[PDB]
Parts: structure tokens; sequence; C-alpha cells
């Protein structure tokens, strides 16, 4: 790594409370000051970087910070500023309050120690958060790139709870070919593939979009570990072949849908981020317009 | 509940490694690999 336009002061970063035990490092929320021109401190979000890491996350971690710093889009985490100064390394990110989209579902499990005090997410909450995430999906795709590693334990649930887009150490860039094709051996989320990339590595904008069906899987079932019961060779081999989830109870008829379009076997015959964002347009929160890409200008 | 799973693309087929000692070594090679670019 070497520092740019980021690169922000230390002294301008104080940390609050932990959120979350990593293994690559950690995850803090604090305050700053004097990062956004116009604000004397604004709290943010920072993930940190061990020390003393994986040689293979170190690398997964920079490429995640700086794909970052391309995008601009509200549902998209926010980059703020980095710190490569002097061990641990941080990566400032807009705050999202109510945690990793996983672990904000595991917490709406009637059995959770650790519940809000709600229910699970109603139909509505969740084309809502469905056509979230797929708008910054479709942004991401629009900016040619491919994330690979689409997942409710990647998306982050704002305070207000908007559903954004969070983790990116998988993503690569497609501008090129429109496509990648992992190379050798490496460490691959299975159980969010799709058949195509299970079988010959190759990463498309459809093979996210049928990740998007399976976080939408996890959505409706409280973030079950798709295809529980079926062993990691299991699962290679019942997808393959043509497999997938099955509709957790009282699963929205609507959202059913949408995943069965998702999991069409042949990549050509699944929807894109932004037909899906517009087959959803009408039934979304006012505010949705004023910061979606898809309405934005930026689409065209 | 894990998440990532060790594979390998080279070579015709598919494959997720079935061996605990080599599947385990993935991780640290794909670090390496990348080094390389
Ligand atoms: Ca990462
Ligand atoms: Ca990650």
């Amino acid at each position: 790594y070497v520092p740019d336009e980021w690169e922000v002061s230390r002294e301008k970063i104080t940390l609050l409370r932990e959120l979350g035990q990593g293994s690559f490092g950690m995850v803090y929320e604090g305050n700053a000051r004097d990062i956004i021109k116009g604000e004397a401190e604004t709290r943010v979000a920072v993930k940190t970087v061990n020390e003393s890491a994986s040689l293979r996350e170190r690398i997964e971690f920079l490429n995640e910070a700086s794909v970052m710093k391309g995008f601009t889009c509200h549902h998209v985490v926010r980059l703020l500023g980095v710190v490569s100064k002097g061990q641990p390394t941080l990566v400032v990110m807009e705050l999202m309050a109510h945690g990793d989209l996983k672990s904000y579902l595991r917490s709406l499990r009637p059995e959770a120690e650790n519940n809000p005090g709600r229910p699970p997410p109603t139909l509505q909450e969740m084309i809502q958060m469905a056509a979230e995430i797929a708008d910054g999906m479709a942004y991401l795709n629009a900016k040619k790139f491919v994330h690979r590693d689409l997942a409710a334990r990647n998306c982050m649930v704002a305070h207000d709870f908007t559903v954004k887009i969070g983790d990116f150490g998988m993503t690569r860039d497609i501008y090129e070919t429109d496509y990648y094709r992992k190379g050798g051996k490496g460490l691959l989320p299975v159980r969010w593939m799709a058949p195509e990339s299970l079988k010959d590595g190759v990463f498309t904008t459809s093979s996210d979009m049928w990740s998007f069906g399976v976080v939408l899987w996890e959505i409706t079932s409280l973030a079950e570990q798709p295809y529980q019961g079926l062993s990691n060779e299991q699962v290679l081999k019942f997808v393959m072949d043509g497999g997938y989830l099955d509709q957790p109870d009282n699963c929205p008829e609507r959202v059913t849908d949408l995943m069965r379009m998702c999991w069409q076997f042949n990549p050509n015959m699944r929807p894109t981020f932004l037909e899906i964002v517009n087959l959803l347009k009408d039934d979304l929160h006012p505010s949705f317009p004023e910061v979606s890409f898809f309405h934005s200008e930026e689409n065209k | 509940e894990n998440s990532l799973v060790a594979m390998d693309f080279s070579g015709q087929k598919s494959r997720v490694i079935e061996n605990p000692t080599e599947a385990l070594s993935v991780a640290v090679e794909e670090g390496l690999a990348w080094r390389k670019k």
C-alpha cells in the first residue's frame, strides 16, 4: 500500500465502542474530526486490520478499501478515510448503526437473546431491502465490477434501516471483459455461488444476481445456513445439477417469485439488478428516487 | 456457520478440495499467488 488523497490524520479519530471481534482485525465505532469539509465532528465506523494478519486477508482488505474509493451510492457504505501510518491500519467508513444484515436478521429470531423487540422483516420491509441491495448492486455493476461475495453477512443495516453493500474483499474489476475467472486454488463462498461459478469458476453479474436471490432466502429465513444439512461437497453437486434452496415457512409469494427468477439455471434467464429495482419501484418508501441510483441521472 | 470453502479450478473439472490438510493449505497459497501481480 501507499498513501494518497485519503490517508487521514490518526489524531482525528477516536475509538468509542467495539462492534465486532473480527479475526482479521476488528470493527469499532467512533467519532471523527474534520472529515467532511463542512462538518466539525461526524460519527463513523472504523474497520481495523490486525498488524499480524493473514498474508491473504491483508490483500483482500486493501482491495476492499481501494475499490470503495471510487464509489458514491446511497446504497453502498461510503468510505471516508484510510490510515496506513503505523499498525494497526484503518479504514473509516460511514457508521451502519444496526450492524451487518446477517447479525441483524439472526437477531430477529424469536429465540434471540439479543432480540430488538420487533418481529421479523415484513413483506414491505423485505421489498425495501431487496430494492436497496439491488440498487447498490446495480450501481456496482455499472462502475464495471462483479462482487463475487454478495451475502447478508456483507450487507450493512443503517440506523434508519436502509440496507447497503459493505464488504468488498472479493470484488473484482470487469470493465475489461465483464467477467472474472478464478485461476487456480482459492477460498470461495460456495453456498452463495451460482452453478456456472461453481462449475467453471466464472463470476458474472448474473452470478451476483443469483447470490442476490440467496440473500433474499437468507432474509426470508432469518439467516439460516444455506443448504444446511448438505456437505460442502454435496452442495456443489446439488447446485451444479440444478438444485436450489426451498422457500422458508410463511415466505411471501412475491419474494419467492423473485428467488425463482434469480435461481434460473441458465444465467441469461436471470434478471438484472436494474430490472429488479424497476420491478419494485412502485412499492417503496418515498425517499427512494431522491437517493436511488436507478432514478439518478448517472443511470444512462 | 463457516462461509468460504477451499476449491481448485486448475483442470477440466471443478473441485471442492477434499483432503483436510490440502484444503487447509489453500489459504496461504491463494495469498502468495496474489502477491505475484
Ligand atoms: Ca474483507
Ligand atoms: Ca470480508
